RNA sequence: CGAGAUUCCCACUGUCCCUAUCUACUAUCUAGCGAAACCACAGCCAAGGGAACGGGCUUGGCAAAAUCAGCGGGGAA
RNA sequence: GGGAUAACUGGCUUGUGGCGGCCAAGCGUUCAUAGCGACGUCGCUUUUUGGAUGUCGGCUCUUCCUAUCAUACCGAAGCAGAAUUCGGUAAGCGUUGGAUUGUUCACCCACUAAUAGGGAACGUGGACCGUCGUGAGACAGGUUAGUCCCUACUGAUGAACUCGUCGCAAUGGUAAUUCAGCUUAGUACGAGAGGAACCGCUGAUUCAGAUAAUUGGUUUUUGCGGUUGUCCGACCGGGCAGUGCCGCGAAGCUACCAUCUGCUGGAUAAUGGCUGAACGCCUCUAAGUCAGAAUCCAUGCCAG
């Protein structure tokens, strides 16, 4: 029997999944990303755009 | 090709190498004598054990002078040991039987005595040809 | 799995005469009355040859052993002087006769032939064999019988367990030693033998003695004496044989076509034995099965008794053969030996005996009393040998095809072929039975791997028997008809197969490749071959029959 | 035993680390990848097989199924992590005001003699303004990120168990560039998030769990955390039908919870996901869902599934009496009953 | 059944490469001085067993392999004899019988000679000795390889007929047409190229006629040579008319095209006549077409007459070229072959006494046709659609649909999932796909379907209200 | 082969002192033998053609 | 209740295992009391260490306190 | 009785015999003839008809090697097909019996994909003192010789680094194996007999990790029902039979006696190629490069 990490297998199995499961898997997660979208609508710096700092092993000790 | 069935689900094996089952045909034996299980795996220190439907090697220790004493390969009719069918049933038979058969599968005796395992009758098809009780 | 699992259950039936180097009514021998008075009951009026010469001897106080068929009435010849000797009960404890057989059955015909012919003595006779209560047979042993029968495992086991003393016992007896020595008694035989006192009388009876027992016999027994049952060995005149040249391929019909032409035989349930009495001894067990199958398919009325075959089964075929519902009884050596078979009008073997001393005596098993008896043997090229070893033991002239226009069949070994036609016809319907019943198949591949597994433990033949096969096999006769196919048929066949004869003959120029490397070398090999110059269960309240149980019940209670 | 899974170790952690989430590609839509429940139980089903070239085809198959209590969690927190040479590593993370009571026993361990003070700054942080805080933290996650996970919390108060804290985890964020996934977090804060939208009907996932310890009669036995692969959810209940347990084939009225409801469990009232075959863990236990890291290659997935119906006799007995109505009819009346009357 | 599962042979050096290999590769290989004398020479002893074995089962699987000459039917043995001399085949055989055991007799020497070794470099040198003397006996065995080889590829790659079956040969002189001849009653491939010895080889097809095989054999040709001297081509042709019991035709046309003159034809066919005699021949007289039967000259005629009066001959035309008559002298011969085995098959069973055997009691059973005694006949019932219905034709383009290919078009065997809601049929067509309830409140619903269960259900009603007027459920 | 991937034992080049020693001893013998086979007993090759000025 | 009718088993062993019964042997923790053998100094592994001599030494692999329970490696004829 | 060696091997071991002649490049006492001298061939073993084994073992387990029985891959073969044989890449995988025997192998037969070989300090559980004899021996005469420590490892804990939650992953281990059935297909092939493979689908063996919905089993749940004998004069309730026995029995624990699950990318070896020099032809190789094994490396998994 060939083994389970076979060339010939995995080809074959990759095959499967780019023509068998991909569009169903792909109609599943649009509508599940469909009913989580549905779910979830259900000065620079004094502002915040401009990221700023909060609040060394990498460099020798000066 | 090896006297193995194909395409038989799981089911719990009653009947170890080695076993005085009753003799369900009209071949003249009286019981058979499990002695060997056609396909059983090989693995060290475990028993072959046997289902409805498998082949397996089988003695006349007791039975007409003509047919004592004789080995030739029989298959599993009823089996006393709980088994579950895939529809959730569990059942289980009186005795311990099997029928005489060839290894291509034509079987020795004309008449099967009693009832008959659904897996023996679909696995092979004259066991229901010959069978007059099959539940 | 329990295909040859430890041996072919017959192995072989071997015999050696040289156990020769060892050396006229009841009223006549003198018995006692009431010894005579009960023979007389059983109905012995004439003795049979072997207790006429045995019976003798066994008076006179001296070992014997005994070549005699079963049958024969062995038991009797071994018991009547056995009787007149102890002629009553013994105060003394201690056993004083001792017989050791090998199975059950012969132990208990032996009980039996015992209690009938010693009806009215007051003498204990005890049966020890297998299956039986250790603590009844001790029982017995504690009432002290006169007479022992045995089983060998038996009485030793029973001996060890005791710590009997055998010292008491003056007259030991050993029956079917051959059989005994081929289920492998040996070793305890030996050890019983050493555990008797000296001074006892040995009798010894047998069919065969094989090289085993003639020693067994040299070492253990005191100047025996060896009876043999007559002209054994000497082949009766009135013995009528031919010898069929045969192939593997075409065996099965050629035996086949013997069966149709050359006997005769009617086909179907006959409407003791009959006017044909058609036996047939082969060499393996599967080749008995095969044969005995193949032959109820062809429609005869063939009973089979093979070697390790039940006891029960054995009784009911040689009962069948014996009262004539069957006409052929096929049977290899060992169950020949074993079984009772009354006079016989044709012989066939099957598979050619390797000793000359076995075919004299599958020959010698028909053709008794004045009556006229046919024997056909089936030989093969590989066979051949055997048949020239038995050409020299018999002293014998060959006559190989059609060397002679009215040979003597009953005075020269006359080989030769069956018929063409007919052969070929028997071979097509084998064929074609094997092609078509899968269970026919299987017996002729367990039955070709028996013959080829008895080919290699086979005892050979000689080298000059190998030469003079050699030499037959370049001979003409070989190849031609057998003398019983008829002048006019000699004449066809002569008219033909000259030029058949000169295309079997055709030394070919050169091979076809002749017609690169490999035809060089056939070529170089061509010029070197270049030619030289219990108690029920409690009651339950909810059970139907409650108070039938518990009455039940209390009443085993009352019985303890 | 085998190699891969010794020496015997303990689980550290009872929740269970799921370790690898499923390959990111920015094609998909946005989605979450895990979900949490706690094992309720088991229960039998029989279904019409719809597998083409078995045996059974087409034949009433009788199977056992876990029932696991989905209560809809709730989104308080979003993480974004970078890609370094040393692997993954946590950049930066925003939490959500008004955390929960439960949430806030997870960050405590004695919550009954501690005075709630955990996060209050941090509160206190969003009130007053400090939103410039917020979108800087927010920007960096978009500017910086590469992965974002949704910290999701599952919650004891729904479930029927005698717990009090509440399940914490995070949950990545697939389908989407950064920023997208990034204002889909935003969105989700404060929402709760039902098994209805992370996961979905007749589908293959993964499972995790930790495997019971069988302790008391050459070491540790039992207690191990693990991962078992391919098990299929064939139906999501959703409590407040009261007829979960029913189906198309029997109009019978009842819930998932057999009579007396489950045994050492108790009665579910929530979002459930009933999966095919025995899985890891035991009962109270949380369990940990997760979708396949790679695209099926079988027919047992996108194979759909039709049931008939879901064994509610007592699992506490031998019963047979799916319904109160049906015990209570069939047997009759009884005498305490008709005293009672 | 042939002769094809025979095992391929080696050449002297492949076969002493591959059992030293073995003997080299299969056993442990490593030992020290250090070690036990015992232990070596039982190392040693172990090697030169294994090299015994392995030559001991490699030669006993080649003899007993091969075919044994004169045990086979007189048509084989005599087919392999002209194509392989048996002398010579079997003087072979031999030297390689006689080779074995002498190696089984050098293993016991050396087997004693370790056994009794005192020293590692003794079972060294001793050892070597003995490998050497095997490699030494295959080199001398070198030829006999190669010629078993060659026959035990001819032997495979040779015709297996059987001799007992109904069988038809076609003989004559070469370029008769007896290979045309046996293209068109058969599907064998035989060269019809036209040139003296085209076939030099025996070839076979098989052909049914009402039901039954028959196994027709071409066979090269004979010329004038009388038997004493022949090519080898010509006595396996002569050997197979001799020896295969069959029907037999002869080949010969009245045109001199094949190049031997009409007088050449009787002269061969006289001189085979008593190879024929016991059988049924038939002559064919082919290429009617460019030449018939008539123009020929009137003493020809004669000639020919005279060899049709014996009673076991017959003569047909034919033209192979045209198929003018193949068919009906294919169809007339091998009824008169069948009619000739029914009677050799019923005098077998029919011999002299008076009892039939079992198989022909059975044959009657079966031949034996029941009918009523009051010859009465049953009304059938056959409807006229399955009576007008159209053929079921492969390569009919305009087919129907088939649940086949609408499988193939929907996947396979595994993919494919059929649905016997197509297949119902229903007053309602949209009763279809429809969920059908089964059990509802513990009880079941196929168990409580009647008809009329509305008139039941009002009885039962009626028998309420008139409980209820009797107030059969107040408390007192 | 695939050496590369599974790499075999390794042959030690670390030669022991024992080894040496025994090489050194061997090889002084087969001097001696060479000598003592001497003892015991039982055409210039030309300019070159290449040369410019032979 | 039916002479009611029909079906299964019973043997021995100087053979192995299990279950049933008899005799004998077996028991933990905390407090209190409390020895002896033995002890030049201490014990990770691999290769080398001429003298089948390694725990020293050379070159490396490396190397993180302290407990309880299992476990395997060393110590001439 | 004296003398001598304390003892063996340690780049040892394997697959191809020895003796003589012929031939033989070279070297040699001075030159192929003082002579040495490989591969081959010839003559002998060796040709004209087809049982050996002494003490031992027996089982299990770990690890490792390949000199590979099978699985995978290819090169060759009158290899039509099927079934095969030889060769090599390959140690991931697995590698069962009976007969027979003192006992092993050979041979023999039964399963089975297959029953391959080995290593692990050959891995873990008597001789004199004599006395009586010298054509050979004996001696119930003696002297008598004669062994519980350390630590690696694993699991569970663990001091300080303020406590807690959520994480990363260096490193170490690593797991799947084989067979079967449907379709292809009674097709390709084939005189017949027979008779494939790819794709796709469904099962089964072994191993591994789980689980108790359902089915057997187990009852200090001593739950419910029944029941034996005893004594306390009797009721009573008790001691009673180191928990009395018999039926059913939950929960729990279980079962090769039940159910579930076991996964994907890259680089390679034999080999097959592309382009094209060495070498004006040619070439898979030298530069560049493609595919390719159950191989290797990682993900998936476990520890952290
Ligand atoms: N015109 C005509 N020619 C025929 C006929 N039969 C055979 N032939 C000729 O035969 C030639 C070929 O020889 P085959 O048919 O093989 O005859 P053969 O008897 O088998 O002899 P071989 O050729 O040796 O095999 C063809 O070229 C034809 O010309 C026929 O019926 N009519």
């Amino acid at each position: 029997a060939k083994s389970a990490r076979a060339s010939r297998i995995k080809e074959n199995h990759q095959r499967f999944k780019k023509n068998i499961a991909g569009p169903v898997e792909a109609a599943r997660l649009e509508r599940l990303s469909a009913k989580l979208m549905a779910i979830a609508q259900a000065s620079g710096v004094k502002s915040g755009k401009s990221i700023g700092r909060k609040d060394s092993s990498i460099v020798f000790p000066m | 090709k090896r006297g193995a069935p194909g395409g038989k689900l799981k089911m719990t094996l009653g009947l170890p190498v080695g076993a005085i089952m009753n003799c369900a045909d009209n071949s003249g034996a009286r019981n058979l004598y499990i002695i060997a299980v056609k396909g059983a795996g090989a693995r060290l220190n475990r028993l072959p054990a046997g289902g409805v439907g498998d082949m397996v090697m089988a003695t006349v220790k007791k039975g007409k002078p003509e047919l004592r004493k004789k080995v030739h390969p029989a298959v599993i009719v009823r089996q006393a040991k709980p088994w579950k069918r895939f529809d959730g049933v569990f059942l289980y038979f009186e005795d311990n039987a099997g029928v005489i058969v060839n290894p291509k599968g034509e079987m020795k005796g004309s008449a099967i005595t009693g009832p008959v395992g659904k897996e023996a009758a679909e696995l092979w098809p004259r066991i229901a040809s010959n069978a007059g009780v099959v539940m | 799995m329990p295909k040859r699992a430890v041996s072919p259950a017959p192995s072989e039936n071997e015999v050696d005469i040289a156990g020769s180097l060892f050396a006229g009514g009841f009223q006549a021998m003198g018995l006692d009355a009431n010894l005579l008075r009960a023979i007389a009951r059983k109905g012995f009026s004439v003795p049979t040859p072997i207790q006429r010469k045995t019976i003798p001897l066994i008076l006179e106080r001296r070992d014997v052993v005994g070549m005699a068929r079963t049958g024969s009435g062995k038991t009797a010849a071994f018991v009547i002087p056995m009787i007149e000797r102890l002629k009553a009960h013994s105060a003394r404890f201690g056993a004083r006769a001792l017989v050791l057989s090998p199975s059950r059955e012969l132990a208990l015909q032996t009980l039996k032939v015992v209690k009938e012919l010693g009806k009215g003595t007051d003498l204990k006779t005890v049966l020890l064999v297998g299956g039986d209560s250790l603590e009844e047979q001790f029982g017995l042993m504690a009432t002290n019988p006169d007479i022992i029968i045995a089983t060998p495992g038996r009485f030793l086991h029973l001996k060890v367990e005791m710590s009997l003393d055998l010292s008491s016992i003056k007259y030991v007896v050993f029956d079917e030693a051959d059989r005994l020595f081929e289920m492998g008694f040996a070793a305890q035989l030996t050890e019983i033998l050493h555990a008797l006192p000296p001074s006892r009388q040995t009798l010894l009876f047998s069919a065969t003695l094989p090289s085993s027992l003639v020693e067994f016999t040299r070492a253990g027994l005191q100047d025996p004496v060896l009876v043999r049952l007559d002209a054994e060995t000497k082949v009766s005149p009135d013995l009528e044989s031919a010898f069929f040249s045969v192939k593997s391929g075409e065996k099965e019909g050629a035996l086949l076509h013997i069966l149709y032409d050359i006997i005769k035989m009617p086909l179907g349930d006959p409407p003791k034995p009959t006017e044909h009495s058609t036996i047939i001894f082969t060499a393996t067990k599967h080749h008995v099965e095969y044969i005995s199958n193949l032959l109820r398919l062809a429609g005869f009325s063939v009973s089979y008794v093979y070697g390790s075959l039940d006891q029960t089964a054995r009784k009911i075929q040689v009962d069948n053969f014996r009262r004539g519902r069957t006409n052929i009884l096929v049977v290899t050596d060992v169950a020949a030996r074993g079984i009772d078979i009354p006079v016989l009008a044709n012989v066939i073997n099957y598979d050619f005996p390797p000793q000359p001393k076995i075919f004299v005596h599958r020959v010698g098993r028909t053709a008794r009393a004045g009556q006229r008896g046919w024997a056909y043997a089936l030989v093969r090229e590989s066979d051949l040998p055997y048949l020239l070893d038995l050409q020299l033991f018999l002293g014998r002239r060959l006559v190989l095809g059609r060397e002679e226009k009215d040979p003597s069949f009953a005075r020269d070994i006359v080989v030769g072929s069956l018929k063409r036609v007919e052969l070929e016809n028997n071979v097509e319907w084998v064929n074609k039975v094997l092609h078509e019943n899968e269970d026919i198949g299987a017996l002729k591949r367990v039955t070709a791997k028996a013959e080829k597994l008895y080919m290699k433990t086979r005892n050979p033949a000689s080298s000059q028997s190998a030469k003079r096969a050699r030499e037959v096999i370049v001979s003409k006769g070989w190849g031609q008809l057998h003398a019983i196919f008829g002048e006019e048929a000699a004449n066809e066949e002569q008219v033909r197969d000259n030029l058949l004869s000169k295309i079997t003959g055709y030394k070919p120029q050169e091979t076809i490749f002749e017609i690169n490397k490999a035809a060089e070398a056939v070529r170089s090999f061509r010029q070197r071959i270049g030619p030289r110059k219990k108690a029920p269960k409690e009651a339950d309240k909810w059970r139907d029959d409650y108070e039938v149980r518990k009455k039940r019940v209390a009443e085993a209670k009352e019985k303890r | 035993g085998s190699l891969a899974f010794l020496p015997r170790k303990r689980a550290a952690r009872h929740r269970g680390r799921v370790k690898s989430f499923p390959k990111d590609d920015p094609k998909k839509p946005v989605h979450l990848t895990a979900a949490m429940g706690y094992k309720a139980g088991m229960t039998t089903i029989v279904r019409d097989l719809d597998r083409p070239g078995a045996k059974a085809h087409k034949k009433e198959v009788v199977e056992a199924v876990t029932i696991i209590d989905c209560p809809p969690m709730v989104v308080v927190g979003l993480v974004g992590y970078i890609e370094t040479p040393r692997g993954l590593r946590s950049l930066t993370t925003v939490w959500a005001e008004h955390l929960s009571d439960e949430v806030k026993r997870r960050f405590y361990k004695n919550w009954y003699k501690s005075k709630k003070k955990a996060f209050t700054k941090y509160a206190k942080k969003y009130a007053e303004n400090n939103g410039a805080s917020i979108t800087r933290e927010l920007e960096r996650i978009k500017k910086y990120c590469t992965v974002v996970r949704v910290l999701a919390h599952t919650q004891i108060r729904k479930t029927p168990l005698k717990q009090k804290k509440a399940h914490l985890m995070e949950i990545q964020i697939n389908g989407g560039s950064v920023a997208d996934k990034v204002e889909f977090g935003r969105s989700l804060f404060e929402k709760p998030v039902t098994i209805d939208t992370i996961f979905e009907k007749d589908e293959m996932i993964d499972v995790i769990a930790v495997t019971k310890g069988h302790g008391f009669v050459a070491g540790q036995m039992g207690y191990h955390h693990r991962t078992s692969v391919n098990h299929k959810i064939y139906r999501i209940g959703k409590g407040d039908d009261e007829a979960n347990a029913s189906t198309e084939t029997d109009l019978t009225k009842k819930k998932i919870t057999p009579m007396g409801g489950f045994v050492r469990y108790g009665e579910v009232n929530n979002d459930y996901v009933m999966i095919k075959g025995s899985v890891p863990g035991v009962k109270k236990r949380i369990m940990t869902l997760r979708k396949s890291l790679f695209t099926h290659t079988s027919r047992k997935a996108l194979e759909k599934v039709e049931l008939k119906w879901i064994d509610t006799s007592s699992e506490f007995g031998h019963g047979a009496f799916q319904t109160a109505a049906e015990k209570k009819q069939f047997m009759g009346t009884l005498k305490k009953d008709l005293q009672t009357s | 059944t042939g002769w094809k599962d025979i095992p391929p042979v080696p050449t002297a050096q492949e076969f002493i490469d591959i059992v030293l290999s073995r003997t080299q590769r299969r056993l442990p290989t490593q030992i020290r001085p250090g070690f036990k004398i015992s232990r070596i020479r039982a190392f040693y002893t172990r090697k030169v067993k294994f090299t015994q074995e392995t030559c001991s089962e490699k030669f006993g699987a080649i003899i007993s392999s091969f075919p044994v000459l004169s045990d086979q039917h007189p048509f084989h043995r005599d087919l392999m004899n002209i194509l392989y001399d048996a002398d010579h085949f079997k003087v072979a055989l031999g030297q390689i019988s006689t080779a074995k055991n002498l190696i089984e007799t050098i293993s016991r020497d050396y087997v004693r000679l370790l056994k009794y070794a005192q020293s590692l470099y003794q079972c060294k040198q001793l050892k070597r000795a003995a490998l050497g003397r095997m490699a030494t006996l295959i080199k001398r065995l070198k030829d006999p390889l190669i010629y078993l080889d060659q026959v035990r590829q001819h032997l495979a790659r040779l015709p297996d007929i059987n001799p007992t079956t109904r069988t038809l040969l076609v003989a004559g002189f070469p370029n008769v047409g007896k290979s045309s001849f046996v293209r068109s009653v058969t599907r064998a491939d035989t060269p019809v190229e036209p040139y003296a010895f085209t076939t030099k080889s025996l070839f076979v097809g098989h052909l049914d006629y009402k039901y039954l095989r028959y196994q027709v054999i071409d066979t090269p040709g004979i010329l004038d040579h009388p038997l004493e001297e022949m090519n080898t081509i010509e006595m396996q042709s002569v050997t197979a008319l001799a020896h295969l019991r069959a029907a037999v035709l002869y080949f010969m046309d009245i045109s001199e095209q094949c190049g031997f003159s009409l007088k050449a034809q009787i002269n061969l066919f006289k001189s085979i006549k008593p190879l024929f005699a016991n059988k049924m021949v038939f002559i064919v007289l082919n290429k009617m077409d460019i030449k018939k039967f008539e123009e020929l000259d009137p003493e020809m005629q004669q000639e020919i007459n005279d060899l049709t009066k014996s009673g076991e001959v017959e003569i047909l035309r034919a033209s192979c070229a045209t198929q003018e008559g193949v068919q009906e002298v294919k169809n007339h011969v091998c009824e008169r072959l069948l009619v000739e085995r029914v009677s050799q098959k019923l005098k077998a069973g029919t011999h002299s006494n008076g009892n039939i055997g079992t198989r022909l009691q059975e044959v009657m059973a079966r031949i034996h046709v029941a009918t009523p005694m009051d010859g009465t006949t049953r009304e059938t019932f056959i409807p006229e659609a399955v009576k007008n219905l159209k053929k079921y034709d492969k390569n009919d383009p305009n087919r129907r649909v088939l649940a086949r290919d609408i499988e193939e078009a929907n996947g396979g065997a595994g993919v494919f999932n059929v649905d016997l809601r197509k297949d119902w049929i229903l007053e309602n067509p949209e009763w279809k796909y429809d969920k059908i309830p089964e059990i509802f409140d513990g009880k079941n619903v196929y168990d409580y379907i009647d008809p009329d269960i509305d008139a039941k259900l009002q009885a039962l009603e009626e028998e309420e209200e008139r409980l209820e007027k009797e107030g059969f459920y107040d408390e007192d | 082969a695939g050496t590369i991937n599974k790499p075999k034992k390794p042959t030690s080049k670390r030669k022991t002192t024992r080894l040496r020693a025994k090489i050194s001893k061997r090889a002084a013998e087969k001097k001696r033998k060479e000598r003592k086979l001497a003892r015991k007993n039982p055409k210039d090759p030309g300019i070159p053609n290449l040369f410019p000025y032979k």
